[PDB]
């Protein structure tokens, strides 16, 4: 908000986060696919 | 719905017996 | 945070670029909702397949 | 304030200059206390800053991103502003209403995002305004 | 009794906190959280806590219990409630309440449920410093449903307020929720005449960039209120159009939405969607806040049912024991059921003067063609061919002349499905009763089956919802 | 700031019939946005300390609204109505009120019944329910002749009353008229096979049996005292269970196919 | 007593005779069950009252 | 629904313990 050390508070979170991020695309797939799993179960 | 008990006994003895005279 | 108030101009020291960080986050906080309702999600499936 | 916003609205729709300019000035204060008929109300505004007819132009462009900023037809609100290129300021000012500006960025970001995939310049997309914005951060 | 004062006090500050603080710390138990948070807390705090012992007010001790800010500024509200201009119509403590810093004693004991006050005055890009501000500032206002009160610690409470919020965080908007409810209470509820939307309309900007569905729900709902209560109703249908009600928002929060959507859609002509609203939040939720709405909402709901087309029964008079606050009520319902106009105007009349109050006043007129509307069904269906002339004496019309014309739009309708034969003499019934004969059983499944989609579907996801938390918390 | 006339009050003294000249209004209506800049100065700036200058703003714009549906001019009626319109509860209470606003009130609720946008006239109604906020004189004029559109009451319409005053409330009688008239052939359409000359004349509001030639055959009613359009259509409807159909409970193909997708 | 369901017409010297019912048991049979649902929901509502 | 909410009361208490007990589970696991 400022040019303060808030913005390299934020910045950390900020950075830390994005890796988060693409981890969370990951788990995506998984969930699309374990609908179809929990289907072919029954089989 | 309405009270339709209250009001049915007092006019059905009453204009019952007048119809008896006015009409078959 | 803040919420109101300039600090020191956007020629000056050049608050509003570091200040656009904080915007960016709002974006993340966005998705950290997101994010809960994605793990209760996976988590009823994977009950459900794995009884 | 407490006051409706029809009157004010009227005075928009009114031919003359004078009184859309006061219509204007005093919109520029009601906006986070009737967001509701401001937006419905909205088009006349857009009419006001698109002449060139229009003597408050940024004034026009001020109140309008503020109500498009309410409605969260956010994309809007970075145009008219920007497009104004004066008043653009007093939003850079505050950090309530510093979302016009960081949308700016957000947007010119996500577009900019696609366009980088394959060739990496920003290439023939994104708008003059969102180009100079990233560059001042 | 100061000596008995400190007993109660102690008690009631560290069994509203624990709950408070130590749900809040998790933040990322967001569901959990949102929802004991909303109904549990705010709930305990107005209905158990207050009338619980000696003295309703167990305030002094609580605002030492946490932090607000650290100069006794902000702690001069925690008096001001207490004592100021009317003091409320709680029981006020007789001292041991002090202007300027309530309390000598503090009960916080270094915990992270009772704070330390330098503890989370450090605090201020954290999100301690924020929660613990709006407990408290959360339990000053919460004598207000009770007392109502006026102009005590509610003149700068709407400021001090907006200063506890800044830019917010997604945990701290779901704390902040509770604040925002009595924000627009004191100068509404009251109905003086001041801004209280300024503030209502700014969160409700910073909560949607965040995206925290507590905090913009209870805004919403708010800014309506306000509106139809200063007699501004111009704004509150307006306001409607640009709305979004989150579909994840906690079951005090649709209610209260529900409720006042209800009264605007009544207004436009659509009674159909305004009874169902209605019914629905009262038990949606049972609150203490929804013992002062429920007499209103049976009062403006039958008016409302009268006009839809649907002449409510005696039964439902009886059952919520409320008969008495219903019972002007239920004079016009028996005046429907007969169909005669001339009972209708002047019971209506009279009974008028209280009905303003509930919001009825623009309906009212048009409860006047319901009634009649009932007696051209009655006359068509029943007989074949009745002479016009009985039907004029019969619901009391002005002219039989009048019966023609109103009889003549009716048809055009179509609601009767009858024919009027004005140089004949008499009405002939067309209709005939069924409902199998044209395509029409397949319409009478339909509507019947239609109710019935929304009720399993209801059923099978809410007997999954425990199953959803156990499995979150990992259990197969 | 009202103070001397030649565009300030200059309206207002046209609108008596002092000098009862429309001519000079038509040009009035042009100076008088010169004065209302000034006017518009005065509200949520100060209040109470203002009150005066409200007071005479609001008579200028509202008596000359009046003034201007004499001269028949729809588009100022409904510019100066809404202008007016939050300055009848005006912040807090700026307090413009003239006895004017009483007329007022009454004129823009028959205008929007001719207009037939009753869904407005309810809008209003909610603001209004301490009806003690200017009385009812002339608003309950309106309020008598909404229930009797509503009820099916063509008869107590009043299309013989608000001709009487001519002030304003004439503009929206004699349009309403054609609008009820138009509503009466819908209704019978409809309702009864038949219709006579001895019928007409009353029930549609015809001057003339002229008119009732015209409005007839455009429905396509006319053949003389006896015509048949009404019985056949109503006798046709019950019965599609020896004639094939679909028509409601919605589409079948859809319909069955939904239902098994919801449990 | 419903031997044969008519309606005798002493206006006209005429007797009404309906004939062969199009009256189905899947209907009757139907009416029986649905009367002992109503009965299960109240049993079930007063222990629904503990779970709130 | 109604016997399917008396099976989720009984349950509530040991689901939600287990919670902590899981990150705690697999700390242990590891150092043993």
């Amino acid at each position: 908000s400022f040019l303060g050390p808030e913005p390299e508070d934020l910045e950390d979170l900020y950075s830390r986060y994005k890796k988060l991020q693409q981890e969370l695309e990951f788990l995506e797939v998984q969930e699309e696919y374990i609908k179809d799993e929990q289907k072919n179960l029954k089989k | 719905n309405v009270e339709d008990d209250f009001s049915n006994q007092l006019r059905a003895e009453l204009e019952k017996h007048g119809y008896k005279m006015e009409t078959s | 945070m803040a919420l109101d108030g300039p600090e020191q101009m956007e020629l000056e020291e050049g608050k509003a670029g570091s200040g656009l960080r904080q915007y960016y986050l709002s974006k993340i906080e966005e998705l950290q909702l997101i994010v809960n309702d994605k793990s209760q999600n996976l988590r009823r499936l994977q009950a459900q397949r794995n009884e | 304030m407490i006051t409706s916003a029809a009157g004010i609205i009227s005075l928009l729709d009114e031919e003359e200059p004078q009184l859309k300019e006061f219509a204007l000035h005093k919109l520029n204060a009601v906006v986070n206390d009737f967001w509701a008929e401001i937006s419905e109300s909205v088009d006349k505004i857009e009419v006001l800053y698109e002449d060139e007819g229009f003597r408050s132009r940024q004034f026009a462009a001020l109140v309008a991103s503020k109500v498009f900023y309410h409605l969260g037809a956010f994309e809007e609100s970075l145009n008219y502003a920007l497009g104004a290129g004066d008043l653009f300021n007093v939003n850079d000012n505050s950090e309530y209403v510093e979302t016009i500006i960081a949308k700016c960025i957000d947007h010119y970001t996500k577009q900019c995002v696609e366009n980088a995939d394959l060739p990496e310049g920003e290439k023939k997309p994104i708008d003059q305004r969102l180009e100079g914005i990233v560059n001042k951060m | 009794p100061a000596p008995q004062d400190v007993e109660m006090k102690e008690e009631a500050a560290a069994g509203s906190g624990s709950a408070g603080e130590g749900d809040g710390k998790a933040a990322a138990t967001e569901h959990s959280q949102r929802e004991l948070d909303t109904v549990t807390l705010e709930d305990i705090k107005e209905h158990v806590r207050q009338l619980e012992k000696a003295v309703s007010g167990k305030e002094p001790r609580f605002v030492l219990r946490a932090l607000r800010m650290l100069p006794s500024t902000s702690r001069r509200l925690n008096h001001y409630v207490l004592y100021k201009a009317v003091h409320g119509f709680f029981t006020s403590n007789n001292a041991t309440r002090d202007f300027l810093l309530p309390f000598l004693e503090e009960p916080m004991d270094t915990e992270a449920d009772l704070q330390f006050r330098p503890r989370t005055g450090k605090a201020a890009s954290a999100p301690l410093l924020p929660e613990v501000e709006a407990y408290l500032q959360l339990l000053m206002v919460i004598f207000l449903m009770n007392s109502k009160r006026y102009k005590e610690a509610q003149k700068i409470s709407d400021d001090l307020m907006q200063k506890i919020s800044t830019q917010n965080r997604r945990a701290l908007d779901l704390v902040a929720a509770k604040c925002y409810y009595y924000h627009a209470r004191v100068y509404e509820f009251l109905d003086k005449l001041d801004v209280v939307r300024s503030f209502l309309h700014a969160r409700l900007r910073t909560a949607t960039l965040r995206h925290d569905a507590d905090g913009q729900a209870t805004l919403l709902n708010l800014l309506l209120r306000n509106y139809l209560h200063y007699s501004l109703y111009d704004q509150a249908e307006k306001l409607v159009s640009k709305s979004v009600f989150p579909e994840q928002a906690n079951n005090n929060e649709w209610a209260r939405y529900l409720y006042y959507t209800g009264r605007i859609k009544a207004i436009q002509l659509e009674y159909s969607e305004a009874r169902r609203t209605m019914t629905n939040a009262l038990r949606k939720a049972p609150q203490h806040t929804a013992v002062g709405f429920k007499q209103t909402v049976h009062k403006l709901l039958i008016v409302v049912e009268l006009l839809l087309g649907e002449i409510p029964d005696r039964l439902q008079f009886r059952q919520p024991s409320l008969k008495r606050s219903l019972m002007p009520y239920f004079l016009l319902t028996q005046a429907v059921r007969t169909g005669n106009l001339a009972k209708f105007n002047q019971v209506l009349d009279q009974f008028g003067e209280k009905f303003q109050t509930d919001g009825t006043y623009t309906l009212i007129i048009r409860l006047r063609h319901n009634v009649i509307k009932t007696g051209v069904r009655m006359i068509s269906l029943s007989y074949s061919r009745i002479s016009l002339a009985d039907i004029a004496q019969k619901l009391q019309l002005d002219s039989p002349e009048d019966a023609e014309f109103i009889v003549a739009k009716a048809i055009r309708d179509g609601v009767i499905e009858a024919s009027i034969n004005h140089e004949k003499g008499y009405v002939q019934s067309k209709e005939m009763i069924d409902i199998y004969s044209t395509r029409e059983p397949q319409l009478a499944f339909h509507q019947r089956i239609s109710f019935c989609l929304d009720i399993h579907n209801m059923s099978v996801k809410a007997m999954r919802f425990p199953p959803k938390s156990y499995n979150k918390d990992l259990e197969s | 700031l009202q103070a001397a006339a030649g565009m300030y009050e200059q309206l207002k003294d046209e609108w008596n019939r002092k000098s009862p000249n429309l001519s000079k209004c038509g040009e009035e209506l042009g100076r008088l946005k010169l004065v209302l800049l000034e006017l518009n100065f005065l509200p949520t700036t100060g209040t109470k300390l203002t009150k005066q200058q409200l007071i005479l703003a609001r008579d200028i714009l509202e008596i000359g609204a009046q003034w201007s549906i004499l001269c028949k001019d729809i588009p100022s009626f409904e510019r100066y109505m809404a202008q007016l319109k939050c300055y009848y509860f005006d912040y807090k209470e700026q307090l413009p009120e003239s006895a004017y606003m009483h007329q007022l009130l009454g004129l823009n609720l028959l205008f929007l019944l001719s207009q037939n946008r009753v869904a407005e006239f309810h809008t209003e109604l909610e603001r209004l329910p301490a009806k003690d906020i200017q009385t009812n004189v002339y608003i309950k004029h309106p309020v008598s002749l909404e229930q009797y559109l509503m009820e099916g009451s063509y008869n107590k319409v009043f299309l013989a009353k608000g001709n009487i005053p001519a002030e304003s409330y004439t503009f929206f009688i004699d349009i309403l008229l054609d609008t009820i008239r138009d509503e009466i052939a819908g209704c019978i359409e409809k309702a009864y096979e038949k219709i006579l000359f001895a019928e007409a004349t009353r029930i549609l509001f015809f001057s003339t049996p002229k008119k009732m030639t015209d409005y007839a055959k455009k429905r396509g009613w006319l053949l003389g005292p006896n015509n048949y359009y009404s019985f056949a259509s109503q006798q046709q409807k019950p019965e599609d269970s020896t004639i094939p159909s679909t028509e409601l409970a919605r589409q079948v193909i859809e319909y069955a196919r939904q239902l098994e997708m919801i449990v | 007593d419903k031997k044969f369901h008519g309606i005798l017409d002493q206006g006209e010297g005429v007797l009404i005779i309906f004939d062969e019912p199009p009256v189905d048991k899947t209907y009757e049979a139907a009416l029986e069950t649905i009367q002992n649902m109503s009965k299960v929901v109240d049993s079930l509502y007063n222990k629904a009252k503990k779970l709130t | 629904m109604v016997v399917v909410y008396l099976a989720s009361l009984i349950r509530s208490v040991v689901a939600l313990h287990n919670l902590i007990n899981n990150k705690i589970a697999n700390r242990d696991a590891e150092k043993k």
